[PDB]
């Protein structure tokens, strides 16, 4: 039961300074700083001779894949 | 010490293959003397 | 990276690190998210009853429907509400969806090649064997009806 | 005062014509969380997921143009700037990432939110972006060298909307404590506190001509000028439920969109409501997977876009031959209390 | 390259108990499954009432 | 009966574990209905 | 009770009126606005680009005080710091409890539970440490096996 | 190859099941000295779950049992899950039926 | 190299030898090359320890 | 490699979709399941 | 045939993620098994 | 771990098991052996109470 | 099809129609170059 995440202002209100602590991290180098603007006896022979659904397991999809990698 | 696997086949391995594979090589700069021997580790191996 | 180190020997590492998103620890995202978002949505639903003693009790019916999603049996609570029947069943199909797409997807990375973790081809191999009796149970009810 | 409540049948709210269902579009595996259109040429549509993708659109034959992938857990919000070739989109993750659409790839990474974001809002002169979730802080960002310039904080619970004007409230936000809070960034304080909905306020939007925006509460909706905390009307939206998402049209009509399905159409100046549609789900789908997640309007102001819990996307279309005298709203019957 | 195995251990223990003691565990175990968990009063102790 | 899966990567197979009492029975059946089909030639010379 | 709460708040003001016109703000009003915000913004901007202590981040960026009775004067000067010494040597990460802010408090303005009950939970699965088919044949399945009985009786005879 | 349940091993069962629930046979085996997990399943599922059904037959349960022996000719679990009732005492009541066809 | 150049920017002209003369605490003075990396074995193994 | 496979001749592609026509015929699919996609037909004549 | 090529690599995927595969003469002699009964199975179709 | 010897189905074992406790007890004192020795009297088995009840003779 | 019936395309879409390096936003070049 976490129940209650962290408010940010409790960080937020601590005294090290308004920045961080004057930790220089890699992301936080310059980048990017110019913004962009918009302007046949042998065939008598035999006996038997002549949607898209919403679920995932329910699929063509899922069948095809349990048929081939379950062989 | 029901399902891990014993060490003591690859300690069995490694010291009788032991003054190839510790072998002087060549120098680092420097060279790892093993407490109360005179024994010299070349490399940073810990089954030998 | 000097300049960091010394730093943190004069003025101490702060304490208000925030930790990402990472592999190690997205399935435990996962949970605090669906967690936040079943609550808001049967707290709206209520009157005005009560808060914080329900609340425990309806987090453990949602962890259960997931049980029975996974063994393959029917959930059924027979004195439970309508609505909030509803809301359980959509979000144990919405985790679901995610769950068998990720079966897919990383079964797939397993078959060409690309390397996966020892835990992570561990893992998929329960969630395709769940997914195989499944297709295999409807595939025998279907043959009785 | 009742003989002003004698006076209110002489109104009689302006009629608007009808809306129906012209196009299902499929395509997301997960549900469709957050939908923007294109606001310079309607050229396109883009909608976010719980598949953690994005997926862009032809709005007018419908096809699938891009997939953009770059987020691991649901996306929430997305925002697209009138100034800028740039797209602005909010995770589960903590992360806001910015894309330069002409290369579609990531540009640029904002770091600070302690837990998931669930809004993005761009300022409409100013080059910042506004974000906040559960944290109950909105950030304020610098656009070009990406820092946190300005945080606020008041909100008790976690923020559900944020939205930016031009002039002071700077920015509107909503969250789960059930008040809606107007804010001074320069002072970095609320100017205004609106305290009237019950509970979790989870909709906004602003007007697009007339300067005001309105909130949804569950089965309360209400509209709000801005330049006074000052209620401008009530909404009949009793019985209608959860209301996930509001979306305002050029022609003053208010969609709401619901938690059951039900797609409910407004007056804007009267707050009359004139037509409720219901939507079907799909084959296969549950029905509590019969819920709008979404909704926008176009830039016209006559189609409405709709993303759903059944994975799919419905365009909505208003009845041109439907005039005036054999489709009437719904009873204009204002009960009373 | 140990790691692979995935099998730990943790520090300071002692192994495990001998067959008499889950002998002794399992015994008292079943007593109060049967009994349904209730306290059952010694004749000397001077004497909440029982089923 | 038990069933498990075999990782084989490119699928994967499933393995049947039967009560042993009862192999016994089968094992037997199985060898006896092989001797038997042999010596009366009920399969033909076609099948392998 | 009396200075805080009205009825006038209550109640909206477009329920008499509906053509009541809340108009845009203005095309002045708003470039007002743009100037002045803006100016904020990077002065925090320039703030926090030059305390991150690099010289590289600082290419993107009066006596003031009088006595209490205006009695001496004062002229105030910031003093030249080593750039080797720490910089801030108050700065120190610390933790600050904040009391609650000054401002009062806002008027707040605001068989269903036998419906709304929700059962116990009781898992299959999982147990707390304290207080421990209906359909019958197809047809399909009775033709198949009359046909393999009158087969197997017409082929014994 | 005995399998020999005493009836105080029914009584720890039946109490342990109630305990431990349906899925946690280890633990309900934790608590028998001399049955493993998979044998203690089994007797609850063909012989001491009280919702099964080891009644007397109808004179309708063995006209629907002949009925049913005859289009599925040894299927005897895919038959109890038609009569509701265990495999077992279908099995026996089927053999006994036709014993009352004896000269 | 010749196929990825990296181009300098013309704003960079601030040189951090150039910004540390401005203050008070840097002084200049004319030394032989082998007294000024002596000194700098020296200082460098102050700093460590 | 593409001149010792089969060489796609409309006389010899025609009579191994014909012969597999036939034996598909044979056999009713509620037993197996015959399908082109799992077949290879190997067609030996003057053109192969 | 192709797929029993890779049948051949998901056998050596198996024999690296296996327990005892950190035992170094354990998967030398799964190494070994498993290249015996490739080599004496198909003999002369490994060449071309 | 000669408390766990006295389960041995040995005689031999189990008496020159009960004799070591003897030595151990004249050098470091009866009373840490006696706790051991009284704390194995509450096991089911009899070969185990009836091995601690002859070493606790000796010990005295 | 027949949850929606007649007056309504429904389209399930798992193909992108174009590429994946389109700008889907065209680059506004002011001036016309030959180099
Ligand atoms: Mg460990």
């Amino acid at each position: 039961t976490s129940h209650r995440p962290q408010l940010e202002a409790r960080s937020g209100a601590k005294a090290a300074a308004y920045t961080p602590t004057g930790i220089e991290h890699a992301r936080l180098l310059p980048g990017h700083t110019t913004l962009k603007y918009r302007k046949r006896s042998w065939r008598k022979g035999t006996a038997f001779g002549r949607g898209y659904i919403n679920d995932m397991t329910k699929s063509e999809y899922h069948q095809e894949f349990l048929h081939k990698h379950v062989r | 010490q029901r399902t891990g696997l014993s060490q003591i086949p690859n300690r069995r391995f490694t010291l009788w293959w032991s003054p190839t594979i510790n072998r002087a090589n060549v120098y680092v700069g420097f060279l790892v003397q093993l407490d109360l021997t005179g024994i010299f580790l070349h490399g940073k191996i810990p089954t030998l | 990276y000097i300049g960091n180190l010394i730093t943190r020997q004069f003025e101490g590492r702060s304490n208000e690190i925030v930790k990402t998103t990472t592999k190690q620890r997205l399935d435990a995202y996962y949970d605090l998210e669906l967690r936040n978002s079943v609550m808001d949505d049967i707290l709206e639903m209520m009157p005005e009853s009560i808060r914080q003693k329900k609340a425990r009790t309806i987090l453990q019916h949602l962890s259960e429907a997931w049980r029975c999603w996974k063994a393959n049996i029917p959930w059924d609570v027979p004195g439970m509400p309508a609505p909030i029947k509803k809301i359980i069943e959509r979000y144990i199909k919405s985790k679901a969806d995610a769950w068998v797409s990720a079966a897919h997807y990383n079964r797939e990375r397993i078959k060409r090649g690309a390397h996966v973790e020892k835990t992570m081809v561990k893992k998929n191999l329960g969630r395709l064997t769940r997914l195989w009796i499944k297709n295999e149970q409807e595939r025998q009810r279907q043959i009785q009806k | 005062i009742v003989n002003r409540y004698e006076k209110l049948l002489s109104q009689r709210p302006e009629w608007h014509a009808p809306w129906k269902l012209s196009r299902v579009i499929n395509g997301h595996l997960g549900w469709v969380r957050c939908v923007a259109i294109d606001p310079v040429d309607n050229e396109w549509f883009i909608t976010g997921s719980n598949d953690t993708t994005m997926k862009v659109w032809d709005l007018a034959t419908g096809k699938l143009k891009t997939t953009l992938a770059g987020h691991v857990m649901t996306v929430r919000d997305v925002a697209v700037s009138d100034r800028h070739p740039y797209l602005f989109s909010v995770s589960e993750d903590k992360t806001v990432k910015c894309w330069d659409l002409e290369k579609n790839q990531i540009i640029r990474d904002y770091y600070g939110h302690l837990s998931g974001v669930r809004t993005v809002s761009i300022h409409p002169t100013l080059d910042l972006i506004a974000t906040a979730g559960r944290d109950s802080v909105i950030k304020l960002w610098d656009m070009r060298t990406r820092i946190p310039v300005i945080t606020l904080v008041g909100h008790k619970g976690p923020i559900n909307q944020v939205q930016c004007t031009p002039v002071d409230p700077q920015v509107v936000s909503s969250s789960t404590d059930a008040t809606v809070r107007l804010w001074d960034v320069v002072a970095g304080k609320t100017m205004k506190v609106l305290t009237h909905h019950k509970r979790s306020v989870r909709a906004t939007a602003l007007h697009p001509k007339e300067f005001s925006v309105a909130s949804a509460c569950t089965d309360d909706i209400r509209s709000w000028g801005l330049a006074e905390g000052s209620l401008l009307t009530n909404f009949e939206s009793e019985k209608t439920g959860i209301i996930n998402t509001l979306s305002i049209n050029q022609d003053d009509v208010l969609f709401a969109g619901g938690d059951n399905g039900v797609l409910s159409f407004y007056d804007y100046k009267s707050g009359h409501k004139y037509q409720s549609l219901a939507t079907r789900e799909m084959v296969g789908s549950l029905e509590g997977e019969r819920s709008v997640l979404c909704s926008t309007f176009d830039k016209t102001g006559l189609r409405l876009i709709t993303g759903e819990a059944d994975k799919s996307i419905k365009i909505w279309k208003q009845d041109e031959t439907a005039t005036k005298e054999s489709e009437p709203g719904l009873a204009w019957n204002p009960n009373l209390s | 390259m140990n790691y692979l195995e995935g099998v730990g251990s943790k520090k300071g223990g002692g192994g495990i108990a001998s067959e008499s003691q889950f002998n002794l565990q399992r015994r008292k175990e079943v007593e109060s499954l049967l009994s349904k968990g209730e306290n059952v009063p010694y004749t000397f102790q001077d004497e909440q009432v029982r089923s | 009966v038990d069933i498990t899966m075999m990782e084989n990567y490119q699928n994967i197979s499933p393995v049947y574990s039967v009560d042993p009492l009862e192999k016994i029975t089968d094992a037997y059946l199985d060898q006896y209905l092989w001797y038997e089909a042999d010596q009366r030639k009920l399969f033909p010379n076609w099948i392998k | 009770i009396a200075k805080n709460v009205k009825l006038d708040d209550f109640i909206p003001k477009r329920q008499s009126n509906f053509e009541l016109s809340v108009p845009l703000p203005t095309k002045a009003e708003i470039q007002e606005c743009t100037a002045r915000t803006k100016s904020y913004i990077q002065r925090l901007v320039n703030a926090k680009l030059a305390n991150s202590n690099n010289r590289a981040s600082s290419r993107y960026v009066a006596p003031a005080n009088l006595l209490l009775n205006n009695s001496h004067h004062i002229e105030v000067v910031s003093k030249q710091m080593d750039p080797l010494l720490p910089r801030f040597v108050g700065k120190k990460a610390r933790k600050v409890v904040a009391p609650t802010e000054n401002d009062e408090v806002v008027p707040v303005l605001h068989a269903d539970p036998n419906e709304w009950k929700i059962p116990a939970a009781v898992s299959n699965w999982k147990n707390p440490n304290g207080y421990t088919e209906n359909n019958t044949i197809n047809d399909g399945f009775m033709k198949l096996s009359e046909a393999l009985e009158n087969a197997d009786k017409k082929a014994r005879q | 190859k005995g399998g020999v349940w005493t009836n105080v091993e029914d009584q720890i069962l039946k109490a342990a099941v109630q305990k431990y629930g349906t899925h946690q046979w280890s633990k309900v085996a934790s608590l028998l000295q001399k049955k493993t997990a998979r044998q203690s399943e089994l007797r609850w599922n063909e012989y001491l779950n009280p919702k099964l059904n080891f009644t007397e037959f109808s004179k309708e349960e063995d006209a629907q049992l002949l009925d049913l022996a005859r289009e599925l000719p040894n299927q005897w679990r895919t038959i109890a899950d038609m009569m509701a009732r265990p495999a077992q005492v279908c099995v026996e009541r089927y053999n006994r039926l036709l014993e009352s066809e004896d000269s | 190299n010749e196929l990825h150049p990296t181009l300098p920017t013309n704003h960079n002209k601030t040189k951090l030898l150039k910004s540390l003369k401005n203050t008070k605490y840097f002084q200049q003075t004319t030394i032989d090359w082998v007294e000024a990396g002596l000194q700098l074995c020296r200082q460098g193994h102050n700093m460590l320890n | 490699p593409k001149d010792s496979r089969m060489r796609l001749i409309r006389q010899d592609v025609n009579l191994g979709r014909a012969v597999f026509w036939e034996i598909q015929s044979r056999v009713p699919t509620s037993l197996t399941s015959i399908k082109w996609e799992n077949a290879f037909v190997s067609v030996y004549s003057k053109n192969n | 045939s192709e797929e029993e090529i890779k049948k051949f690599d998901s056998r050596i995927r198996g024999i690296l993620m296996a327990s005892g595969s950190t035992t170094f003469t354990k998967v030398a002699a799964k190494w070994n098994t498993s290249l015996i009964s490739l080599f004496t199975y198909f003999r002369e179709a490994i060449v071309a | 771990e000669l408390l766990e010897l006295l389960k041995s189905t040995n005689k031999e074992i189990r008496r020159s098991a009960n004799a070591t406790f003897g030595f151990i007890a004249e050098a470091i004192g009866p009373h840490d052996v006696l706790v051991a020795l009284l704390n194995n009297l509450k096991v089911q088995e009899r070969q185990l109470r009836v091995c601690t009840a002859v070493a606790i003779g000796i010990v005295a | 099809e027949h949850p929606y019936g007649k007056e309504v395309e429904v389209l399930m879409e798992t193909k992108n129609t174009q590429s994946p390096q389109t700008p889907l936003v065209e680059p506004v070049t002011e001036r016309t170059k030959l180099q």
